[PDB]
């Protein structure tokens, strides 16, 4: 379908902002983290509105 | 973590224009991907960043490519303006300007990483 | 493309220690892999169960100057297997590991890198490999690792610096032997941006022959980069070893 | 000169053909192929001229030490029906001992 | 005489005399003409010759 | 501590020492084929990509090694070979690749063209004349 | 080389890089003629202008008739090109610098070099003509 | 001389001119430029001469952006060529704006009338653009990529 | 006789017009200077005669 | 002479399969195409330079005609000096 790829290329970007976010700390964080995982929540309950 | 940053005195307006001229001319790629295949397939001049970034690794794993492939790189402190000045509509934070055979841009970008060059 | 999969045969180069793999429809240039079984930054390689232990890997012309210029036809590159290299602009180590392949278990690499992230790729890289030694120096000033360098028998010199004839010459001048080989890529557009590429190319030669150098041979490398020449010179000599 | 003459001047001219009610015996001959043949039967003859000087001037007490190995053209009374004048050659098989013949038929 | 559809107009002409000049240029010169595609590195497509020298010998 | 030593007294090298030991060819018939297709891999593809004129008298080289890419990291789903094309040779990787009709075709052609007046054509013109 | 499209070399743009032999030297100081001054009357452009030490070997190799020619030849403000040859033979020295590299202007006078220098493609030559300089096979110009 | 043949079929092919006239007419006013430059630099510096018509000859090249806006000396000024003026052109600059797919299909546009220069249509290729004025090319009003009417060949199809 | 080759170089271009006058350094090895007939001075050192 | 009786080392062939059969005449097709090939690459290059001594020939000619009418146009001019 295109749904399944959407979150695909959106997982995607945000898994690249989590690594480039957990590697180029000295000693990383988890809120960060805990936003995106939010983010990637609340885009779970966006996409089924619809 | 950004250690060649831009200074005030026209440098960051001169940045700015360079990549409004580029962005009129098409010869830009826009986004941290974007900027990053570019300087991968290696068509990159100079790469411009952002440095209001949350949290800055975007920009801080864009300047490893960059001095792998031996491309000047500079963060200039606002990606609104850096947006603004592409005509984005959206904020972005790392902006790629490529290089081709004939323009008069090229003068713009010699000058400019010739600035840059001097910077590092 | 060069399908993974394909068998392709592997014969040797004319330099020593270089081999080109060829096979169907596109002949490639590969390096024996010192330690087998794993990939530096994910290219290609060419596994040959010998009738396991031999790999080679595939060298890329449009990511190294050095293989831009193998490709290209150099007459010599000076590093045999055994020969001790000094890297200068050692970016990430992505061409060390090829040079560190050429010149085996028996050479050296003196991989200077400048700044610190790319030191972290190359320390990584280097623990791979243990002929080549990271130095995380400024290539500007050769008195911070005078106590790591012995005298080297070739330089490679792929910084992209406006002063990198004065860079070469005073890294040539304090660790390189009678009648040294070396290999300095020139990119005319961070040398001088505004004159043309051939009058930059004979501004650099001469600028090199000032510092002492003999030239030998000179290529525009240019199906693989624009603007970009390889020239081979010798150190206090006209012959290459003696 | 080539300037001074137009197309209908560098027009070609068209090659007849064999007639229709004559296209059975082969092909009509012309210039061209009249050529070729004169040309293969010039340089057969040259070769054959050459040999025949060749064996007019002939030793009859020649010595060649290949002619202990080697089979000569002989007679057409000595060789017999089988008589063409060039030397047979060699094929490459030999004679082959029965120890060898063993172990080729233990294999088979 | 008959010329040439090309030959009636002079711009016509040397636009098909420069892409036939620039094709001459190809077979003599290597030209840059794009680095590694977005494939990536498909091997030294057109054969790699061992004893060859290409360098001006200075 | 010291031991009597074992006395063991009884042309081309065997293996490179300049480069990490190629083995010498072990001239087999299929690395035969594969090198002479290597030396006509202008003809397999039909005049889509012409290669290096390299035409030595002898075409096998003195080391060689038959292997095979292994994989790059970055690219895996085009650029891989599936399991019902990772041939065992070069010359079956032809076979199995498309245009072999078109090798028959170039090939049919130049039948005809060789066959074009040689002695088939004697032959007939002999008959209608007896006839 | 490159930058070379079919005996047109555009690897010479100004400022203009000029070989000096010692024939059209000579003929320069004796014809009245300024060095500099008249070469960027001729080429219209900024030239750099230098003599290679076979040049000035045999302006010195000339006897003390030869001088003023030999201080006019060394003064300071233009380049010298060291040669690491044997001979100090001008002909051959300029004709393999500009083999190599051709991105210079050969300055001479005499037909022999001239005639030496013209088989090869994209090098402009450049000889006095009594009234002032005139540049052969430049295309810009 | 094949030196002069290269070059000139060079320039005619890198952009997308007619014949060797228009080469050979650029090369004449940019000799003529050039030579205003090297006789304002056969004065000495400082003299009022060289100062104010060294000014204007550089603020006239600036203006009519051929020169750089970075370099302006009068050395530059002799270090001027036909390919910047050629690219100062107005039928590369359809080409390099892109308008059109080549630099044929710009000299098409801008002979069959559907490129405009500001406010009114220019009808000949080798108008020298200002760089004030180069922002403005875009197409005109009455031209079917502007809009009006959708056109001749659409006309005829369309009924 | 065969092994006489007194010449061994040249301190650099040279002078203009002749050399009138020159001066070693009698503390120092390799301090030369030398002032030529157009009043142009030069000092030289020995080891680098480039 | 061709051989009419069947040997003893063609009687006890292997006869080969069918994939061997597949390769061989495969290899048989590509090395027919490719002596055509060479055939036709030489051909093309031999009237090239046939093409090319020809007009060789024709430069030489003219050399000649220009070294005899520099020739006399010196001995002429000598001619008058011993006179
Ligand atoms: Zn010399």
């Amino acid at each position: 379908p295109k749904v399944k790829g959407r979150i695909s290329r959106y997982l995607a970007n945000k898994c690249s902002i989590a690594s480039r976010i957990d590697n180029f700390s000295e000693k990383p964080t988890r809120h960060f983290g805990e936003v995106l995982r939010q983010q990637l929540e609340q885009r779970l309950e966006w996409y089924a509105k619809g | 973590a950004a250690w060649p940053k831009a200074e005030d005195p026209a440098l960051v307006q001169e940045l700015l224009d360079c990549v409004q001229q580029a962005s009129h001319y098409r010869q830009l790629k826009k986004g941290a991907n974007e900027t990053t295949k570019s300087v991968n397939r290696g068509t990159s001049e100079l790469v411009i960043l952002a440095a209001d970034t949350q949290p800055l690794s975007i920009v801080l794993h864009i300047p490893l490519i960059c001095e792998e492939k031996n491309v000047p790189y500079v963060y200039v402190p606002s990606k609104v303006a850096l947006g603004r000045a592409c005509g984005v509509s959206r904020a972005v934070i790392a902006v790629s300007l490529t290089s081709n055979e004939a323009s008069d841009l090229n003068s713009k970008i010699r000058a400019l990483r010739d600035k840059v060059e001097r910077l590092a | 493309g060069a399908k993974a999969g394909k068998k392709v045969i592997v014969e040797p180069h004319r330099h020593k220690g270089v081999f080109v793999a060829r096979g169907g429809k596109e002949d490639l240039l590969c390096t024996a892999n010192l330690v087998p079984g794993e990939s530096v930054y994910g290219e290609k390689r060419i596994s040959v169960e010998t009738p396991t232990k031999t790999e080679y890997r595939i060298w890329n012309p449009f990511r190294s100057k050095l293989a831009a210029g193998i490709l290209g036809g150099l007459e010599t590159i000076y590093m045999k297997p055994g020969s001790k290299v000094l890297y200068l602009g050692a970016a990430s180590g992505t061409s060390v590991s090829h040079v560190a392949d050429i010149v085996g278990p028996t050479g050296a690499v003196y991989a200077v890198e400048f700044s610190h992230r790319s030191g972290r790729d190359l320390i990584n890289m280097a623990t791979r490999r243990t002929n080549v030694i990271p130095i995380v120096e400024d290539a500007r000033k050769p008195m911070a690792y005078r106590m790591l360098v012995p005298m080297v028998d070739v330089i490679f010199a792929d910084v992209a610096q406006p002063d990198q004839a004065r860079i070469v010459g005073i890294n040539a001048r304090l660790f390189l032997k009678q009648g040294g080989g070396l290999l300095i890529s020139i990119k005319a557009s961070c040398i001088d941006s505004t004159a043309p590429p051939e009058q930059v190319f004979a501004s650099e030669v001469q600028k090199l022959r000032e510092d002492k150098f003999f030239p030998k041979e000179q290529l525009t490398l240019e199906p693989y980069e624009r603007d970009h020449a390889m020239v081979s010179c010798v150190y206090l000599q006209k012959e290459f070893e003696g | 000169m080539s300037s001074l003459r137009h197309a209908i001047q560098r027009r070609a001219h068209k090659e007849r053909a064999q007639p229709l009610e004559r296209q059975r015996l082969g092909i009509l001959e012309k210039k061209k192929d009249y050529r070729l043949r004169a040309r293969d039967y010039k340089k057969k003859q040259a070769v054959l001229k050459s040999l025949r000087q060749k064996a007019a001037e002939r030793n009859e007490d020649e010595f060649y030490f290949g002619m202990m190995s080697r089979k000569g053209p002989g007679s057409a009374l000595t060789r017999g029906k089988g008589f063409t004048g060039t030397v047979d050659g060699d094929r490459g098989n030999k004679a082959l001992s029965v120890e060898t013949v063993r172990l080729l038929k233990t294999q088979d | 005489p008959n010329r040439k559809k090309e030959q009636r107009n002079p711009r016509v002409k040397k636009r098909k005399k420069y892409e036939e000049k620039q094709k001459k240029l190809r077979s003599v010169k290597a030209v840059y003409k794009g680095g590694e595609g977005p494939g990536g590195y498909q091997g030294e497509l057109s054969g790699i010759k061992t004893n060859l020298v290409k360098s001006v010998k200075l | 501590e010291l031991s009597v030593r074992v006395p063991q007294l009884p042309g081309p090298p065997d293996t490179l020492s300049d480069w990490y030991n190629i083995p010498r060819t072990n001239l087999t018939p299929e690395l035969k084929r594969d090198l002479q297709l290597l030396r006509m891999r202008d003809v397999v593809a039909m005049g889509k990509q012409f290669f290096k004129k390299d035409n030595r008298k002898d075409f096998v080289p003195e080391y060689c090694q038959v292997g095979t890419i292994i994989a790059g990291a970055t690219d895996g789903v085009s650029g891989r070979l599936t399991r019902k094309e990772r041939k065992r040779t070069i010359v079956e990787e032809v076979l199995s690749s498309d245009s072999v009709s078109k090798y028959k075709r170039k090939y049919h052609e130049i039948q005809e063209h060789k066959k074009s007046g040689r002695k088939g054509y004697y032959k007939k013109l002999m008959a209608a004349r007896k006839r | 080389p490159s930058s070379m499209f079919f005996e047109h070399n555009e690897a010479l743009v100004p400022p203009y890089n000029v070989l000096v032999d010692t024939n059209f030297l000579s003929r320069t100081v004796g014809a009245k003629l300024p060095l500099l001054e008249s070469a960027m009357d001729c080429l219209y452009a900024s030239v750099n202008i230098i003599i290679t030490s076979c040049v000035m070997a045999e302006l010195e190799k000339l006897g003390p008739r030869y001088r003023v020619a030999l201080m006019i030849a060394r003064d300071e403000r233009w380049q010298r090109l060291t040669c690491d040859h044997k001979g100090t033979y001008a002909d051959d020295c300029i004709v393999d610098r500009v083999q190599k590299h051709r991105i210079y202007i050969v300055a001479t006078n005499d037909r022999d070099l001239k005639r030496r220098i013209r088989k090869i493609p994209g090098v402009p030559i450049m000889s006095v003509q009594k009234g002032k300089y005139a540049i052969e096979r430049l295309p810009g110009a | 001389e094949a030196a002069r043949l290269d070059s000139e079929l060079k320039l005619v092919g890198e952009y997308g001119l007619r014949n060797k006239r228009e080469v050979w007419r650029v090369l004449l006013t940019l000799s003529k430029i050039r030579r205003a430059a090297r006789i304002l630099l056969t004065l000495d510096e400082k003299d009022p001469k060289r100062l104010f018509e060294g000014n204007a000859l550089i603020r006239r090249l600036v203006r009519i952006g051929v020169l750089d806006e970075s370099r302006m000396k009068l050395d530059y000024v002799l270090a001027l060529k036909a390919e910047d003026f050629l690219e100062r052109r107005l039928q590369t600059l359809v080409y390099k704006l892109g308008l059109a797919k080549s630099i044929h299909h710009a000299r098409v546009l801008i002979r069959q009338r559907h490129i405009r220069v500001g406010k009114q249509i220019v009808n000949v290729p080798s108008f020298m653009v200002r760089l004030d004025s180069q922002k403005h090319i875009d197409f005109a009003l009455t031209s079917p990529f502007g809009g009006g009417r959708p056109g001749r060949v659409r006309r005829k199809k369309a009924k | 006789r065969m092994f006489a080759k007194p010449f061994l170089g040249q301190l650099g271009n040279g002078h203009v017009q002749g050399v009138y006058s020159m001066c070693k350094d009698k503390n120092s090895l390799n301090c030369i200077a030398s002032g030529s007939g157009d009043g142009v001075v030069k000092v030289w050192d020995l080891t680098t005669r480039d | 002479k061709p051989q009419k009786k069947e040997t003893y080392m063609q009687k006890r062939a292997v006869v080969v399969g069918r994939e061997e059969r597949k390769l061989r005449d495969l290899m048989q097709k590509l090395t027919t195409i490719r002596k055509e090939k060479i055939a036709k690459r030489k051909a093309k290059k031999e009237a090239q330079r046939e093409k090319l001594k020809k007009e060789l020939a024709e430069i030489e000619e003219r050399r000649r005609e220009k070294q005899k009418k520099e020739k006399k146009e010196f001995w002429e001019r000598e001619g008058k000096k011993r006179k």
